[PDB]
C-alpha cells in the first residue's frame, strides 16, 4: 500500500529549531513529490511547502521563506524539513503527504498523508508537578499541577483500580504550566475500609508520586 | 464595443476583432449578417483558432497576403493570455 | 580404401515467378477509406462461487503440506491455475481445505516462504466498492492498482497486491488443519 | 487565493448534507475536498470538482461552478461527522502554492441533550500549608460539548485567577471540561463561602463549598 | 459560397481581409468550414471554455534537451538511375551492380495510401483537437482481454500513440503521446498551445502529452516512461539503427517468455511506443526529402528492419500493421532477384550479399511464394562455413549477415509444408556444426549484457537437442566482470529459446523426424545425404540399424540409428546394438577429400556429445585434419564418423 511514518516529534523554546522526518513506503520514493502542511489545534490547513524528490526543486511559503530548509535522502526514501527561529506561534501538528506534481502552472491534490507529528514551542522549562489529594457513593481523586511539559498520567493501586475512574485533560495555566486531575467514583462506605492512592508519573523529569487520598 | 458572450457560418458577412486592450484582456469577437445587419457577440478566441486552422489546411492554395493573415493571427492568437481570466470580472461585460 | 569426394552442393531451386505489372493499386490496397480498430472488452462480475467454501472439519497430511503455523497446514497448489480456478482446484485436491487469504500476522510466515520470482494466487477479494474479505471473512489490506477483484502476494508483499489479470497461472495458497 | 468557508453546520440524519465553498471564479478552479476526524490526519474524498478515489462510499458527491463550489453527502449518517476542507492550486504569480479555506465543521444531530456532573473541591490540606488554595470544579458527561462556567464568592462574582479548559470528547460519547480558581488561604478564609455556577441548555447547575 | 471580410485591430489599426471560400474549397478536396465551425462552437461563454481548460493534464515544464538529428539519407550518386515507383515496370533496371533510386513522392503516396480518421472525436480529444480526416497509417493491438489496447497511428508529418485502459467497472483512462516536427504539428482546439503541453523540445521536435489529470494521476501508478532518453534516441538515432534497437528489445523481451503473458508495467507500455516511432521514422525521413530520390540501399535497410519487426511483434503480441508497405519496391526487388542466382550467391562479395538478402525478404513479402530464397540463404550460410575457423564464436560481420539470412529461413519454418526438405535440413546441419562450447559461451555473455551476441546465434537452428542448464552453465562465460546471478538468468532465455514446445522447433520439415517415438530422448539429429543419423538416449526407433558408443556405467544411453533415404522401418531393430570398428591404420596427412559430405563428432564418456564438424571441402578436411582436433592422449572422449553409406567409424589414432 501506500505508507508514510513521521517523527521527530519535541518540545522545543522560542529561537531553537526542530528537524521533521517522513519516511516512505510501499513505492516508488522518486515517482512522487512530497508537501509539507501545518495545523495548529483548532486552526485549519497551512500548506508550507513542496519538494521535488527526483531534481530537488522546492516551493515555499512566503511567511516561512528564510526559516525553513527541505531536502530528501534519495537512498532511503526519507524526506526532512527544517523549521529555525522557531516561536511559541508555531504550536503545531506537522503533516507529510504524497505530492505528484507541482510547478510553476499546475500542481495535484494529496492523495495520502502521514500520520503527522506535534511540535511545541515555550519557554517553559522542564518542571515536575506538586500533587495534592482531592477527599470526598462518593467520588475521590488527586490533582497534579505545575508541571511542564504534557504529558503526565496518573494510574491508581498501580493500575489495580480501573473501572469508576476518569480523567480530565490537562489545563494550560496563564503561567505557561499544566494542571490534571483525575477522580473515581466508590461507595461510600468503602472509604472506612479500601485504601486509594494515586500513582502519578511524570516521565519528564523522573518523578513518581505515591498520593494516598483520605476523607 | 465590448460583449458577453452567452448560427450557420454562411450567415456572417463581417467579422470584426480588437486587441487585448479594448476589452482588458477578454478576447471578444463581433460578428454580422449583410440593407439589414443583425450583430452577434462570439467567443474570440475560438474565431481565432478557427481561421488559423483553416489557413493551415490549406495552406498549399494561400497567396501572399493570406499568409501574411496567418502570421498575423497566429501573433495575435499567442498574445492573448488565459490564465489572467481567473483573476477577471468574468461577467464584466454583462 | 578410401574414394575421394565431392564438395557438398546446395539442392538446386525453382526460378521465380514472374511479376504480374497488370496488378493495379486498387488491388494491392483494396478499400483506400479505412478506420481505426477498437476493441470491445469482457465485462462480467465476479461473484463468490457458492458451489466451494470454507471446509468445515479438521485434516492434515503431514507429508503434503509445504509450512506450518500455530494449529493450521498450509499448502502451495503445485498446479499452476488462474485466480479463479484456485476455489476449485484446492477444493478437489485435498480434504477439508480452502482458498486461504493471509492476515496481518499469517501473510509474513508466508511470504517467508517464497522467492523473488514465484507468484501465489490468495484468497482475498473485494465484496463491494471495498471490504475486502476472505473466506474466513475478516478485512484485508489490499494494494489497490488495478479495478480488478483478483490479489496476490510475493517475497516483498506487505499486503495482498491488486493485478490488473487473472488469468495468469500461479500456484495457489490454500490451508488445512 | 483565499478561500471562503462556513463555520460549522450540523443537520438532521439522513438529509442531503450540503457544504459549500466561495471564491472569485472558483468554478475555474480545480477545487479538492479533504475530510478530517479528531486525531486524524486529513483525507481526500473528492478531487477534482466531482471526482472520487476508491474508498470512498457512492453516498458522497459534489461539483464546481461560478462563484461557488459544493459537497454533498446523500443520506449523511453519524459516522460522517467531520472537519472538511476546500483547497485550490494557485500559481502564486511566480511563488507556485497550495491554499486551503477556513474549513467547516459538519455535524449530524442525533444524540439527546444531558446534563453535567459537577464537582467542586475546596483547598486540600497539604495545599493550604503550601500556601495555596486553588479551587477544582470538574464537569463531567454532558452534551453538546459547549458550557459556561462562573465562579463566586459569597455574593460576588468571581474574575481574577479563573482558568478553564475546553470541551472535549469523552470515551462516553459525551463532552467533559474543567475549571480551576486560583485562590490564596487568605482569600479563602476571608470569604463565607464560594461555588462553581455552571450554565447548559440553559439551566443552572451550582455547587458550594466552603472553610468550614 | 459567402465571402466574408474580417477587420482586425493591428496595433490601432484597422486592417481588413477578405476570406474566400470556394476559390480554396476547389483545391483542398476535404475542407469543410461548415463542420469545423460547429466544433468551433464560438457561441461558448467564458465559464464553458475554462472548464475545458482547468480538464486538460498540463505538463509542469519542459526538458530543453539539445541534440542534432543525423542524415539518414545520402546525396544521389552520380551514376545512379531514376527509379519511378508508380511506373514499375520489366526493364530500366537489371543487376545487383547498378546504383538506383526511388522517387519518394509516389513512395509515399504508397506507404500512406490508406486515408482515415487520425484525430476522433472522443472524451480526450474532442477536448484538445479538432476533427483531421488524412492520409495515414498505423500500428495496433490489444491485450489481456482486450481490457488494455494501444494504436501507434501515424502520418507523413507527425506521430500521435493512444494508450486506453478500461477496468471491470467500464471506466477507462486515456492518455496519447504527440511527436513530431514543432512547425507542423495538429491544429489545437480553442485558446491552447503547445508550449503548456509540451514535455520535450529540441531545434525541430518536440514530444506533447495529451490527457485529462485524472487519467494522468491513474497512469503514472504504473507508466513512467523516461521521457528525456526516450525523446532523444527518437531523433538521434538513424532509421536503420532505431530500429535496430527496437527489435532487439522485443527479441530479448519476447525470448524470456515475455509476451507470453503480458505485464502492464513501464517497460513495456515503453516498447510500444518505440514500436511506433520506428514506423514513423522511416515514413519521416521518405517525406524530408525534398521531393527528390532514396537510394535504395538505404530503403532495403529501412524496410528489411521493419518487416522484421511487423513479423515478430505480429507473433509476440498479435499486432498487426496497416500501411507502410510499397509494392512498388517490392516489385523492383522482385525483378532483382530474378536477375540472379540463388544457389551462387554464397560467391559474391559479402556486401553485396546483405543487399541481396534484403532485397529478397521485402520483393516476396512472407516468403508466401518464392520458397527459392531458402537455396539462396542456404549459399551464404555454406561459402561461410567454409571460411569460418574451427569453433571459434563467430564474428560480429558473420552474424549480422547470417542474422539477416535467417529471416526468410524462420519464415519457413512457421508452416508444416515439406518444401525444399534437403535445403533447410542442410542449413539447420551447419548451423548446428558452428554451435561450438565458445559460441555458447559467447552467446550467454551476449545476453547477459544485452549485445548482438545474444540477439542471434545459429544455435537458435540448430539439431542439437542434449543441451540443459548444466551444460549451459559449465560453458558459460568464466569472467568477474559478469553478475553470475544474470548470467543464470541468460541460460534459463537460451533454454527457453530452444524449447521443443516453441513453434520453430518442430522440425517437421524432416521427413525421418516420423521415426521419432520419443522426442524428449533425442540427444542430436544429422540428415546426411540419403540418410539420417539420429542420436538418442532411447532403444527404440525407427531406423535400419542400431549402435551404441562406450560411456561411462553411470551415463546416459547413447543410441545412434541412420534412416536409409529418410524411410522409416517397422520399429527398432531386434536384439542388442552393434559396436563401432575403430581404425588405427590412417595418416593425417591425405591426398585429396574423401570425408566430403560426410559428419565428424566427438563426446566426452561422461558428459555425451561435446562438438559437430561437417566436411564440404578440401580444406575443412585439411583444417581439421591438421589441428589438434584429435585429442589422442584424452581417453575420455572419443571420436566418430557418418558415412552416406549409412556406417559409422570409430577413430583409434591418426599417423
Ligand atoms: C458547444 O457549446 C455548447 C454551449 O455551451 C455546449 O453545451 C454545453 O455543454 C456542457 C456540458 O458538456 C453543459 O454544462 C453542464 O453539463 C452537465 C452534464 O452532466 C455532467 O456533468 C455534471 C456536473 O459536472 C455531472 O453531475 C453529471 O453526472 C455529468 O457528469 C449538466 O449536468 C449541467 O447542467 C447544469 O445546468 C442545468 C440548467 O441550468 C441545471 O439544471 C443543472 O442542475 C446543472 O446546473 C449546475 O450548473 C449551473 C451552471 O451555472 C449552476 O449554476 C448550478 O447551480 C449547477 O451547478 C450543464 O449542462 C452546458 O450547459 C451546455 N451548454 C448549454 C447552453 O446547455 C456544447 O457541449 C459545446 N460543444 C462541445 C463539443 O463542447
Ligand atoms: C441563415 O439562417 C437562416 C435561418 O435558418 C437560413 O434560412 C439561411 O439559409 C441561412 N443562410 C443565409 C446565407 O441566410
Ligand atoms: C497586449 O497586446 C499587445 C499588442 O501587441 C501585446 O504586445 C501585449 O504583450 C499584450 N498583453 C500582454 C499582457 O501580453
Ligand atoms: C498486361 O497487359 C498487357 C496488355 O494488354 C498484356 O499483353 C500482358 O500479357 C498483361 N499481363 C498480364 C499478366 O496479364
Ligand atoms: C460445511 O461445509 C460444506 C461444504 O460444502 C457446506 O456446504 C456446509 O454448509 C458447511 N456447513 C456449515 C454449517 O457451514
Ligand atoms: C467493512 O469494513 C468495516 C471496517 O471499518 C467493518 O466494520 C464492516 O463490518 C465491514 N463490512 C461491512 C459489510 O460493512
Ligand atoms: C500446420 O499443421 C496444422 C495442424 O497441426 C495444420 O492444420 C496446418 O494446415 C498446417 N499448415 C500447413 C500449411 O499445412
Ligand atoms: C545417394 O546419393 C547420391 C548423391 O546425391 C545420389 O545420386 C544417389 O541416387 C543416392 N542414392 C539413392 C539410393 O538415391
Ligand atoms: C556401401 O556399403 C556396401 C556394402 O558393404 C558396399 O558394397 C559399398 O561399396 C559401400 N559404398 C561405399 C561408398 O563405400
Amino acid at each position: 500500500q501506500v505508507q508514510l511514518v513521521q517523527s521527530g516529534a519535541d518540545v522545543k523554546k522560542p529561537g531553537a529549531s526542530v528537524k521533521v522526518s517522513c519516511k516512505a513506503s510501499g513505492y516508488t520514493f522518486i515517482h512522487f513529490g512530497i508537501s509539507w502542511v501545518r495545523q495548529a489545534p483548532g486552526q485549519g490547513l497551512e500548506w508550507m511547502g513542496w519538494i521535488d524528490t527526483n531534481n530537488g526543486n522546492t516551493n515555499y511559503a512566503q511567511s516561512l521563506q528564510g526559516r525553513v530548509t527541505m531536502t530528501t535522502d534519495t537512498s532511503t526514501g526519507t524526506a526532512y524539513m527544517e523549521l529555525r527561529s522557531l516561536s511559541t506561534d508555531d504550536t503545531a501538528v506537522y503533516f507529510c503527504a504524497r505530492a505528484l506534481e507541482m510547478g510553476h502552472r499546475s500542481g495535484f491534490p494529496f492523495d495520502y498523508w502521514g500520520q503527522g507529528v506535534l511540535v511545541t514551542v515555550s519557554p517553559a522549562s522542564t518542571k515536575g508537578p506538586s500533587v495534592f489529594p482531592l477527599a470526598p457513593t462518593a467520588a475521590l481523586g488527586c490533582l497534579v499541577k505545575d508541571y511542564f511539559p504534557e504529558p503526565v498520567t496518573v494510574s491508581w493501586n498501580s493500575g489495580a483500580l480501573t473501572s469508576g475512574v476518569h480523567t480530565f485533560p490537562a489545563v494550560l495555566q496563564s503561567s505557561g504550566l499544566y494542571s490534571l486531575s483525575s477522580v473515581v467514583t466508590v461507595p461510600s462506605s468503602s472509604l472506612g475500609t479500601q485504601t486509594y492512592i494515586c500513582n502519578v508519573n511524570h516521565k519528564p523529569s523522573n518523578t513518581k508520586v505515591d498520593k494516598r487520598v483520605e476523607p | 464595443p465590448c460583449c458577453h458572450v452567452t448560427l450557420a457560418l454562411e450567415n456572417i458577412s463581417d467579422i470584426y476583432l480588437v486587441s487585448n486592450q479594448t476589452c482588458d484582456g477578454f478576447s471578444l469577437a463581433s460578428l454580422n449578417s449583410p440593407q439589414l445587419v443583425i450583430s452577434r457577440c462570439a467567443n474570440g478566441l475560438n474565431v481565432v483558432s478557427f481561421f488559423i486552422s483553416i489557413l493551415k489546411r490549406s495552406s498549399s492554395a494561400l497567396t501572399g497576403h493570406l499568409r501574411e493573415l496567418l502570421t498575423t493571427l497566429e501573433t495575435l492568437y499567442g498574445s492573448f493570455s488565459v490564465e489572467d481570466l481567473f483573476g477577471a470580472n468574468l461577467n464584466r461585460y454583462a | 580404401t578410401w574414394v575421394p569426394k565431392p564438395n557438398v552442393e546446395v539442392w538446386p531451386v525453382d526460378p521465380p515467378p514472374p511479376v504480374n505489372f497488370n496488378k493495379t493499386a486498387e488491388q494491392e490496397y483494396g478499400d483506400k477509406e479505412v478506420k481505426l480498430p477498437h476493441w470491445t472488452p469482457t465485462l462480467h462480475t465476479f461473484q463468490v462461487p457458492q458451489n466451494y467454501t470454507k471446509a468445515n472439519c479438521t485434516y492434515c497430511n503431514t507429508r503434503e503440506y509445504t509450512f506450518s503455523y500455530k494449529g493450521c497446514c498450509f499448502y502451495f497448489t503445485k498446479k499452476k491455475h488462474t485466480w479463479n480456478g484456485c476455489f476449485q482446484a484446492c477444493a478437489e485436491l485435498y480434504p477439508c481445505t480452502y482458498f486461504y487469504g493471509p492476515t496481518p500476522d499469517i501473510l509474513p510466515v508466508v511470504t517467508r516462504n517464497l522467492n523473488a520470482i514465484e507468484s501465489l494466487w490468495v484468497g482475498v477479494y473485494r465484496v463491494g466498492e471495498g471490504n475486502w474479505t476472505s473466506l474466513d471473512g475478516g478485512t484485508f489490506k489490499v494494494y489497490q492498482i488495478f479495478g480488478s477483484h483478483c490479489t496476490y502476494v510475493s517475497k516483498f508483499s506487505t499486503v495482498p497486491v491488486s493485478h490488473h489479470e487473472c488469468s495468469f497461472l500461479k500456484p495457489c495458497l490454500c490451508v488445512s488443519q | 487565493y483565499e478561500l471562503t468557508q462556513p463555520p460549522s453546520v450540523s443537520v438532521a440524519p439522513g438529509q442531503r448534507a450540503t457544504i459549500t465553498c466561495g471564491g472569485h471564479n472558483i468554478g475555474a478552479k480545480n477545487v479538492h475536498w479533504y475530510q478530517q476526524k479528531p486525531g486524524q490526519a486529513p483525507v481526500l474524498v473528492i478531487q477534482y470538482d466531482s471526482d472520487r478515489p476508491s474508498g470512498i462510499p457512492e453516498r458522497f458527491s459534489g461539483s464546481n461552478s461560478g462563484s461557488t463550489a459544493t459537497l454533498t453527502i446523500s443520506r449523511v449518517e453519524a459516522g460522517d461527522e467531520a472537519d472538511y476542507y476546500c483547497q485550490v492550486w494557485d500559481s502564486g504569480r511566480g511563488h507556485p502554492l497550495y491554499v486551503f479555506g477556513g474549513g467547516t465543521k459538519v455535524t449530524v444531530l442525533g444524540q439527546p441533550k444531558a446534563n453535567p456532573t459537577v464537582t467542586l473541591f475546596p483547598p486540600s490540606s497539604e495545599e493550604l500549608q503550601a500556601n495555596k488554595a486553588t479551587l477544582v470544579c470538574l464537569i463531567s458527561d454532558f452534551y453538546p460539548g459547549a458550557v459556561t462556567v462562573a465562579w463566586k464568592a459569597d455574593s460576588s462574582p468571581v474574575k481574577a485567577g479563573v482558568e478553564t479548559t475546553t470541551p472535549s470528547k469523552q470515551s462516553n460519547n459525551k463532552y467533559a471540561a474543567s475549571s480551576y480558581l486560583s485562590l490564596t488561604p487568605e482569600q479563602w478564609k476571608s470569604h463565607r463561602s464560594y461555588s462553581c455556577q455552571v450554565t447548559h441548555e440553559g439551566s443552572t447547575v451550582e455547587k458550594t463549598v466552603a472553610p468550614t | 459560397l459567402s465571402e466574408v471580410k474580417l477587420h482586425l485591430d493591428i496595433e490601432g489599426h484597422a486592417s481588413h481581409y477578405t476570406i474566400p471560400w470556394t476559390e480554396l474549397m476547389a483545391k483542398v478536396p476535404g475542407l469543410s468550414p461548415e463542420a469545423l465551425w460547429r466544433e468551433a462552437n464560438v457561441t461558448e461563454d467564458l465559464a464553458s471554455m475554462l472548464n475545458r481548460y482547468k480538464l486538460i493534464y498540463k505538463t509542469s515544464g519542459t526538458l530543453g534537451i539539445a541534440l542534432a538529428e543525423p542524415v539518414d539519407i545520402p546525396a544521389v550518386s552520380e551514376g545512379s538511375m531514376q527509379v519511378d515507383a508508380s511506373k514499375v515496370h520489366p526493364g530500366v533496371i537489371s543487376g545487383l551492380n547498378s546504383p538506383a533510386c526511388m522517387l519518394s513522392a509516389p513512395l509515399e503516396k504508397q506507404l500512406f495510401y490508406y486515408i482515415g480518421t487520425m484525430l476522433p472525436n472522443t472524451r480526450p480529444h474532442s477536448y484538445v483537437f479538432y476533427q483531421l480526416r488524412c492520409h495515414l497509417s498505423y500500428v495496433a493491438l490489444s491485450i489481456n482481454g482486450d481490457k488494455f489496447q494501444y494504436t501507434g497511428a501515424m502520418t507523413s508529418k507527425f506521430l500521435m500513440g493512444t494508450y486506453k485502459r478500461v477496468t471491470e467497472k467500464g471506466d477507462e483512462h486515456v492518455l496519447s503521446l504527440v511527436f513530431g516536427k514543432t512547425k507542423d504539428l495538429p491544429d489545437l482546439r480553442g485558446p491552447f498551445s503547445y508550449p503548456s503541453l509540451t514535455s520535450a523540445q529540441s531545434g525541430d521536435y518536440s514530444l506533447v502529452i495529451v490527457t485529462t489529470f485524472v487519467h494522468y494521476a491513474n497512469f503514472h501508478n504504473y507508466f513512467v516512461p523516461n521521457l528525456k532518453d526516450m525523446f532523444s534516441r527518437a531523433v538521434t538515432m538513424t532509421a536503420a539503427s532505431y530500429a535496430r534497437y527496437v527489435l532487439q528489445k522485443l527479441v530479448l523481451l519476447e525470448m524470456k517468455g515475455g509476451c507470453r503473458e503480458p505485464e502492464l508495467d513501464t517497460e513495456t507500455l515503453t516498447t510500444m511506443f518505440e514500436v511506433s516511432v520506428a514506423f514513423f521514422k522511416v515514413g519521416h525521413a521518405v517525406g524530408e526529402t525534398g521531393n527528390g530520390c532514396v537510394d535504395l540501399r538505404w530503403l532495403a535497410k529501412s524496410f528489411f528492419e521493419l518487416t522484421v519487426l511487423k513479423d515478430i511483434i505480429g507473433i509476440c503480441y498479435g499486432a498487426t500493421v496497416k500501411g507502410m508497405q510499397s509494392y512498388g519496391l517490392e516489385r523492383l526487388a522482385a525483378m532483382l532477384m530474378a536477375t540472379v542466382k540463388m544457389e551462387e550467391l554464397g560467391h559474391l562479395t559479402t556486401e553485396k550479399q546483405e543487399y541481396a538478402l534484403r532485397l529478397a525478404t521485402v520483393g516476396y513479402p512472407k516468403a508466401g511464394v518464392y520458397s527459392g530464397l531458402i537455396g539462396g540463404a542456404t549459399s551464404v550460410l555454406l561459402s561461410a562455413y567454409n571460411r569460418h575457423p574451427l569453433f571459434q564464436p563467430l564474428h560480429t560481420v558473420m552474424r549480422e549477415t547470417l542474422f539477416i539470412g535467417s529471416h526468410v529461413v524462420l519464415r519457413e519454418l512457421r508452416l508444416n509444408v515439406t518444401t525444399q526438405g534437403p535445403n533447410l535440413a542442410l542449413y539447420q546441419l551447419l548451423s548446428t556444426a558452428l554451435c561450438s562450447a565458445l559460441e555458447i559461451g559467447e552467446v550467454l555473455r551476449g545476453l547477459a549484457l544485452g549485445t548482438e551476441s545474444g540477439l542471434f546465434s545459429p544455435c537458435y537452428l540448430s539439431l542439437r537437442f542434449d543441451l540443459t542448464r548444466d551444460k549451459l552453465l559449465s560453458m558459460a562465460p568464466q569472467e568477474a566482470t559478469l553478475d553470475q546471478a544474470a548470467v543464470s538468468y541468460a541460460v534459463d532465455g537460451f533454454l527457453g529459446r530452444l524449447s521443443l514446445e516453441r513453434e520453430d522447433r518442430d522440425a517437421w520439415h524432416l521427413p525421418a523426424y516420423k521415426c521419432v517415438d520419443r522426442l524428449d530422448k533425442v540427444l542430436m539429429i544429422i540428415p546426411l545425404i540419403n540418410v539420417t543419423f539420429i542420436i538418442s538416449s532411447d532403444r527404440e526407433v525407427r531406423g535400419s540399424a542400431l549402435y551404441e558408443a562406450s560411456t561411462t556405467y553411470l551415463s546416459s544411453s547413447l543410441f545412434l540409428s541412420p534412416v536409409i533415404m529418410n524411410k522409416c522401418s517397422q520399429g527398432a531393430v531386434a536384439g542388442e546394438p552393434r559396436q563401432i570398428p575403430k581404425i588405427q591404420n590412417f595418416t593425417r596427412t591425405q591426398k585429396s577429400c574423401i570425408f566430403c559430405g560426410f559428419a565428424l563428432l566427438s563426446y566426452d564418456e561422461k558428459e555425451g556429445l561435446e562438438t559437430t564438424t561437417y566436411i564440404t571441402s578440401q580444406e575443412v578436411q585439411n583444417s581439421i585434419l591438421s589441428s589438434n582436433y584429435f585429442d589422442f592422449d584424452n581417453l575420455h572422449v572419443h571420436y566418430l564418423l557418418l558415412t552416406t553409406n549409412g556406417t559409422v567409424m570409430e577413430i583409434a589414432g591418426l599417423y
